[PDB]
DNA sequence: AAAGTGTTAAATTGTGCTATAC
DNA sequence: AGCACAATTTAACACTTT
DNA sequence: AGCACAATTTAACACTTTTGTCAAGC
DNA sequence: GCTTGACAAAAGTGTTAAATTGTGCTATACT
């Protein structure tokens, strides 16, 4: 038996060309550690503000649009997991308690 | 320089990759441990198969599908990020992973020797403790603050010490008051004695406990301060509590860390020039073990200092990712998936990296983070080279996973599996049968194999003829085997040669080109004369057929590798297409002479005439067609078309003894006339009984004097007449032909009586076990040889069993002695002799016990044959690899150096008898000097081929020594010259200017190694000589002339040579009693004169001592003689020029004594030409010549220490060659013929050099003129 | 490897392209252009009937009857016999 | 006389190799 | 498994404090 | 395991626009 | 050669419900 297999994809038979190709424009993004990346795009294409560059980190466009911080939060930052189960009056009457233990233990 | 790497290769440079280079190759960072979707079977984003980073899965389509045609190319889809381009750039773009903590490369830490250990002067057992998180390392210390605040720090330390002592004396005063209270209140009243003794004892016990607990903590506080006062970088703190005490207290005076970031910090503060100057000065001033160590460190420090390298590439910060088409995920039918075993290691690396990146941001204690970093280090080490440090990572089934290092090593590595030998298109194979009607250049081919082999040629030709409409109907017509294509296959097959090959391909004659001819059936019909060259027998062997396509390959098959252009062997020069087993006995039955046969030459004149004469051979043939004449009867024919011998033609014609039509009478047989009609027209009449040696002489003379197309037709005619007379010879085997000797019984009875007397003396008690073993062995050896003589003298001379042996057809006599007669002694499994022995023969049949005894040796021989043919291929491989750059470069270098040849020593009076081995050392050479007899003249001038008449003229002139030009003294830069090499043994003329003579020289030694059975004597002796090892039977040689004092002593020996000059004596102490002394001139003992390099014991002198004592011109004699002795003991003729080509590649280097001042480390092995170049330049800019002595080194050590880094990695130790080629930044130039084989270029030997492949060909004008 | 280039198919596709141009050259000037733009033999991207009618100045029904006559002319045995072997 | 202390040899571990085609 | 080989330890040494 | 809930991707349907086809006609 | 009217299928397009995927949480004690 023979057991043919294929990595999933295709092979097309257009003979290659190199003269008429729809026209392209180049954008340029700038990442956080001062790197510059040139990306080609079609002319009928809305050039986005942020691009995941070759460096591995996101880079904004070179213009001054400033599109969105999008109001993304922390998540749970402990505290929040402390404040959701225990209230402020129970902590303030505890912390000061612990604070007084700093006063009594220091002198005996 | 050329990333596309299309046909412009000047160099190929290796080097360490810095982290700025890894994120420059890469097309993006893979940040998820995902391969592919489970439903949609499409590659996920930011994973190990992501389109965005590695490329499109389909040709010219993006991921989302907005752009799907070639009109958009080079652009990037703005919604999915995938550049639309071809789709086979997925096997070439890389990718990288950013490590959240650094990781040392495993090749530069776990090598031998460890390069990180040499570069930092740290032990490997300490390096493994540092980088795998087991011991903190101090990486810096402020010497100024620790210097000046030392007094205040020890003053504060005395405060804490006295606080410990104060609490000690407080508890001691408490114990004193407590024991006073005990001895007061218990003894205030009347009490027992012994309980008061116990009370006073327990008080002393608690006082001792107090002062000793205080003593222990005082020693701890002393130890931490003694550790702080000796602080220095590259230290270790294995305690793991003492370091926290040094961090919370005196923690501002130093820095310490763990792992690869600390190794990176040590590499940062590493001044290479200080270590380089110190390592230069240690080997210049000091000595001992300290000097011998510092050379090893100076090697790697000078490697990082000289080039533009930097050691910061040894610790990693980004890991490259191989493109996903080299580790594919293939969907087998049935919906099954197969991954390529590199994906699991990449997944584990990016998994533990993501978990470290999460644990650091979350905030974690030090133990979890250190455990995560150690797991990350072990994951990257498992990726780069699995199973090196610790136990290997296994998958399901407890098999180790295949890492990146396991793709390159081994006999499976990319290197010896897919780069040096490939599978080819346009080829087939089949079984072989014998083809005794073919010519020498033809071979039959099965028509099915030739139809499938030649498929595009017939698919073109049956469209050039109107048999099919196009190429598709032509393909269908061929695959359906329609009856028109067999008329087209004979058209497209004519004059199109094919290469035939039979594995194993021992010498270069195992691949030969033939022209084909269509033969019905399914077996390849081989010619019955090339079977000696292939070593093929027709009991089921298979051969492979290859088809050369281009015009250059067809020309090479028609001119270079044709079967009838290669008659002789390149190893010895003997004809390899000589007749053999059946043809030899056919010509032996033809050309023999039987006295008293039918129709002999009678003459009994006086009453009737002679009646033995014939007018012509035609009348003799007409007589033999009646019953009157036998073919082997002596007659007197009158030949008018055969040239007479020189003795008869000299007295008959003399001035012009031509024979196209002049008559002469010859007293011969008829059979010798019918033999000599096969030989050429100008060849003299032979009139001898054709042995095999006579036919070897005849074909050798035809190859010397007659052109190459005459020898092939003559050999074909000889095979035809040989088969036709072997079938009439009447050679059959029956049991009535196996004559037993008629007095075997009395011989065996007499030697049995002698053996019975020996056994009676042993049973009485006279001689011991081994002595009676040896006596029985001697008695039965004499019995064996005596029954052999009786059998030899009993047989008639025309027996069918003895004619096959005596004609040299096949076999030898000893097997016949085992057929009728006596088997003899049979070996043990141990190797000793069974003292029984086997007294039966294979015609009388053996008994049960004799057969069971015989099976021991009969199976040991088969196992030894398998292991020996396993061992010989390794030796052939090493010999090819050490000597591939010895090719012929120019015509003449015009040197005047040369070796001398022994060449027929005197006698006792005695004029001059020949040396036995002249045809292997003095034939096919060139003269360095003009030969001169006793004031004479120049008898044989300089530069002649030293053939047969020149050798006979030198022997007639009375000169017994000749200085001969050779390849050991050739004076070209790269390779040898043509006149220094001599005559090529295969062609018979001078060697051409592109012959790769090193490979021919390696194959000539590697081929007959299977017939070498066996201080050692067989193939381990050749393996010991060519590896230049020290032998186990090492025999001492003298260092100087003088007198030898031989002394016995404490049961081994003592030999002290005292010179005649004099000077310091030489003393050799311990020579074991098994090694007997050595005869030349009585025998050596004491009271003896010694020569310079005289051998003192028997055994084997090591070549290093004879190189050191007697120089290179004697070590060449020793190596050539000790190899050729092993090859002569088994009857194998290899000419000495091949062994000299091998031996020249050993002595190419010198070792350095004193460096002078030119970049040469002491103890390094440098080439002799580069050494003399750097000693040529040194007379300018300050004269200090580097001093070095010549060295002799084996073929593995020299083959590994070569310039080319790509040719040495493909041979042995690929990891440790690839890892110190990269440190030195060693470049390649592609000049040998092992790297041009790898990269796909033309090799620089043969038709690949410039002067042969830059030929311009144009028609002469007269012809362009006449057209 | 099933996604590889079969060497006796990539030659046949080239000879099919050459035979296609050799058959299309025996037609007229406009009908060959109508077919080559309708099936995208020159550029690779096919066109609609309005796309050819824009460049030839007629409606979709004029282009469609030109194509329906050309496809009947190509089903002639002199134009079908040399192409029937490629399917 | 003990007690280290560094320098110099036999034991001690690890690395690499082991024919060819179906 | 073994055969070779080179790197890395116990121990065997005189030399210098204690 | 098992469940609950938000975020995201898919598929399904309604409705509009394009692209194609038939008969008539100068 | 060529255009107009009319009709019907095919293709985009928007919205909306479902299915699918991602993530947090479960409190006798357990080392
Ligand atoms: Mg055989
Ligand atoms: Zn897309
Ligand atoms: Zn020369």
């Amino acid at each position: 038996r023979v057991l043919r297999g294929s990595r999933l994809g295709a092979v097309s038979y257009e003979t290659d060309r190199n003269h008429d190709l729809a026209p392209r424009q180049i954008a340029r993004y700038r990442t956080d550690n001062g790197e510059e990346f040139e990306v080609p795009f079609a002319d009928d294409a809305e050039i986005p503000g942020t691009w995941l560059c070759r460096n591995g980190m996101e880079g904004t466009l070179i213009e001054g649009d400033l599109p969105e911080p999008k109001k993304v939060k922390p998540p749970r930052t402990h505290w929040d997991m402390l404040l959701e189960r225990r209230s402020i009056e129970e902590l303030e009457e505890l912390l000061k308690e612990r604070l007084e233990l700093i006063r009594s233990r220091r002198r005996g | 320089g050329a990333m596309l790497d299309v046909n412009f290769f000047d160099e190929l440079r290796i080097g360490l990759a810095t982290a700025e280079d890894i994120r420059q190759w890469s097309y993006g960072e893979v940040k998820k441990p995902e391969t592919i979707n489970y439903r949609t079977l499409k590659p996920e984003k930011d994973g190990l198969f992501c389109e965005k980073i590695f490329g499109p899965t389909r040709d010219w389509e993006c991921y989302c599908g907005k752009y799907k045609r070639v009109r958009f190319k080079g652009i990037i889809c703005e919604r999915c990020g995938v550049e639309v381009t071809r789709a086979k750039v997925r096997r070439e773009r890389m990718g990288h992973i950013e490590l959240a903590a650094p990781v040392t490369h495993i090749w530069y830490f776990k090598g031998v020797p460890s390069r990180l250990g040499y570069l930092l002067d740290l032990a490997p057992k300490d390096l493994e403790k540092i980088i795998y998180f087991a011991a903190y390392v101090i990486t810096s210390v402020d010497e100024e603050m620790r210097h000046n605040e030392l007094s205040t720090l020890e003053a504060e330390m005395a405060v804490e010490r006295k606080a410990v002592e104060d609490q000690r004396d407080g508890e001691l005063e408490a114990r004193a008051q407590k024991l006073e209270a005990d001895l007061a209140e218990l003894e205030a009243e009347g009490a027992k004695a012994d309980a008061r003794r116990k009370v006073r004892d327990g008080g002393e016990r608690e006082m001792r406990q107090i002062r000793d607990r205080a003593q222990r903590e005082l020693d701890r506080l002393e130890d931490i301060w003694s550790t702080f006062t000796k602080l220095a970088p590259k230290q270790l703190i294995v305690d793991e509590n003492l370091y926290r005490e040094l961090v919370d207290r005196y923690g501002e005076y130093f820095t310490g860390a763990m792992g690869a970031e600390s190794i990176q910090k040590l590499i940062e503060n590493f001044d290479i020039d200080a270590e380089a100057e110190s390592l230069r000065d240690v080997i210049r001033n000091g000595k001992g073990q300290k000097k011998l160590r510092a050379l090893k460190r100076l090697k790697v420090v000078a490697a990082f200092q000289q080039s533009g390298n930097s050691p910061m590439g040894m610790v990693l910060d980004a890991v490259p990712v191989i493109p996903p088409e080299l580790r594919p995920m293939v969907q087998l039918d049935g919906g099954r998936f197969a991954t390529s075993d590199l994906n699991d290691l990449y997944r584990r690396v990016i998994n533990r990296n993501n978990r470290l990146k999460r644990l650091i941001d979350l905030g974690a204690p030090e133990i979890i983070v250190n455990n995560e970093k150690r797991m990350l280090q072990e994951s990257v080490d498992a990726l780069f080279d699995n199973g090196r440090r610790g136990r290997p990572v296994t998958g399901p089934g407890n098999r180790p996973l295949k890492s990146l290092s396991d793709l390159l090593k081994g006999k499976q590595g990319r290197f010896r599996q897919n780069l040096l030998g490939k599978r080819v298109d346009y080829s087939g194979r089949s079984v072989i049968v014998v083809g005794p009607q073919l010519k020498l250049h033809q071979c039959g081919l099965p028509k099915l194999m030739a139809l499938e082999l030649f498929k595009p040629f017939v698919m073109k030709r049956l469209v050039d003829l109107n048999h099919a409409q196009n190429i598709k109907s032509a393909k269908r017509m061929v695959e359906r085997q329609r009856p028109q294509v067999w008329d087209v296959l004979e058209e497209v097959i004519a004059e199109h040669p094919v290469l035939l090959n039979r594995a194993p391909t021992l010498h270069r004659l195992g691949i030969q080109a033939f022209e084909p001819m269509l033969v019905e059936g399914k077996a390849i019909q081989l010619h019955p004369l090339v079977c000696e060259a292939f070593n093929a027998d027709f009991d089921g062997d298979q051969m492979a057929v290859h088809l050369p396509l281009s015009a250059e390959a067809q020309a090479e098959a028609r001119i270079l590798m044709l079967s009838s252009n290669n008659i002789l062997s390149p190893a010895s020069g003997r004809p390899l297409a000589m007749p053999r087993l059946d043809m030899v006995t056919g010509l032996y039955y033809l050309t023999t002479e039987v006295p008293g046969d039918t129709g002999e030459y009678q003459p009994a004149s006086g009453d009737h005439p002679e009646t033995g004469v014939y007018s012509s051979p035609a009348e003799a043939i007409m007589a033999a067609d009646r019953g009157v004449l036998s073919v082997r009867a002596k007659i007197k024919v009158r030949l008018t078309q055969l040239r007479p011998p020189v003795e008869i033609e000299a007295e008959l014609f003399g001035h012009s003894g031509w024979q196209p039509g002049d008559a002469w009478m010859a007293e011969t047989t008829l059979g010798r006339v019918m033999f000599n009609e096969l030989l050429p027209l100008g060849y003299p009449f032979v009139n001898k009984q054709m042995h095999k040696k006579v036919q070897a002489a005849i074909i050798n003379d035809l190859a010397e004097r007659y052109p190459m197309i005459v020898v092939a037709q003559t050999v074909d005619k000889l095979k035809d007449a040989g088969f036709y007379w072997a079938t009439r010879s009447g050679v059959t085997v029956s049991m009535a032909d196996v004559l037993v000797p008629p007095r075997k019984k009395e011989i065996l009875d007499h030697y049995e009586e002698r053996a019975d007397k020996v056994e009676k003396q042993f049973q009485r008690g006279a001689l011991n076990h081994d002595e009676r073993n040896e006596a029985l062995v001697e008695i039965w050896k004499e019995a064996t040889d005596e029954v052999g003589q009786a059998l030899r003298e009993h047989y008639p001379d025309d027996n069918p069993i003895i004619t096959i042996v005596d004609s040299g057809a096949t076999g030898n006599f000893t097997q016949t002695r085992t057929l009728a007669g006596m088997k003899g002694l049979v070996t043990n499994p141990k190797g000793e002799f069974i003292p029984r022995p086997v007294k039966s023969s294979f015609r009388e049949g053996l008994t049960v016990l004799e057969y069971f005894i015989n099976t021991h040796g009969a199976r040991k021989g088969l196992a030894d044959t398998a292991l020996r043919t396993a061992d010989s291929g390794y030796l052939t491989r090493r010999l090819v690899d050490v000597s591939q750059d010895v090719i012929v470069r120019e015509h003449d270098c015009q040197t005047e150096r040369g070796i001398v040849v022994e060449l027929a020593e005197r006698a006792p009076d005695g004029t001059l008898i020949r040396d036995p081995y002249i045809e292997t050392s003095a034939y096919a050479r060139t003269l360095g000097t003009d030969a001169v007899d006793e004031a004479g003249n120049v008898i044989v001038e300089r530069g002649q081929d030293l053939g047969d008449p020149e050798i006979d003229a030198l022997l007639a002139a009375g000169i017994t020594q000749v200085k001969v030009r050779s390849v050991l003294t050739c004076a070209t830069s790269t390779g040898v010259c043509a006149t220094c090499y001599g005559r090529s043994m295969a062609t018979g003329k001078l060697v051409d200017i592109g012959e790769a003579v090193g490979i021919v020289a390696a194959q000539s030694i590697g081929e007959p190694g299977t017939q070498l059975t066996m201080i050692t004597g067989g193939l381990p002796r050749v393996q010991e000589l060519f590896e230049a090892r020290v032998p186990r039977g090492k025999a001492p040689i003298a260092d100087v002339t003088g007198r030898v004092r031989l002394e016995d002593g404490e049961r081994f020996y003592k030999i002290t040579i005292v010179p005649d000059d004099g000077g310091e004596e030489v003393v050799y102490d311990k020579i074991s009693k098994r090694q007997r002394l050595r005869v030349f001139k009585r025998v050596l003992s004491d009271g003896d004169h010694v020569e310079v390099g005289q051998q003192l014991m028997e055994g084997s002198a090591d070549p290093h001592e004879v190189l050191r004592v007697q120089g290179p011109r004697e070590v060449q004699i020793h190596l050539v003689r000790e190899v050729q002795e092993v090859y002569r003991a088994q009857g194998v003729s290899i000419h000495d020029k091949h062994i000299e080509v091998i031996v020249r590649q050993m002595l190419r280097r010198v070792t350095i004594i004193d460096s002078g001042s030119t970049e040469f480390l002491p103890g390094s092995l440098i080439d002799r030409a580069e050494f003399e170049a750097e000693n040529r330049r040194v007379v300018a800019e300050g004269g200090e010549p580097a001093a070095g002595r010549p060295v002799l080194m084996g073929i593995t050590k020299a083959s590994l220490a070569t310039d080319s880094w790509l040719s040495a990695a493909s041979f042995q130790e690929t990891t440790r060659v690839l890892t110190d080629a990269a440190i030195n930044c060693r470049s390649d130039k592609l000049n040998g013929l092992k790297e041009n084989v790898i990269i796909g270029k033309l090799i620089p030997a043969g038709t690949g050099i410039n002067r042969y492949r830059n030929i311009a060909v144009q028609p002469t004008e007269e012809a362009r003129a006449a057209a | 490897d099933s996604e590889a280039v079969v060497a006796v198919d990539a030659v046949s596709f080239t000879l099919l392209q050459d035979q296609l141009q050799s058959v299309l050259d025996t037609l007229s000037e406009r009908e060959a252009g109508v077919v080559r733009l309708r099936f995208g033999l020159t550029d690779g991207q096919p066109r609609t009937l309005d796309e050819i009618g824009q460049v030839y100045g007629v409606t979709r029904e004029r282009i469609r009857q030109i194509e329906s006559k050309t496809m009947s002319k190509l089903r002639h045995p002199s134009r079908s016999q040399v192409l029937r072997d490629y399917l």
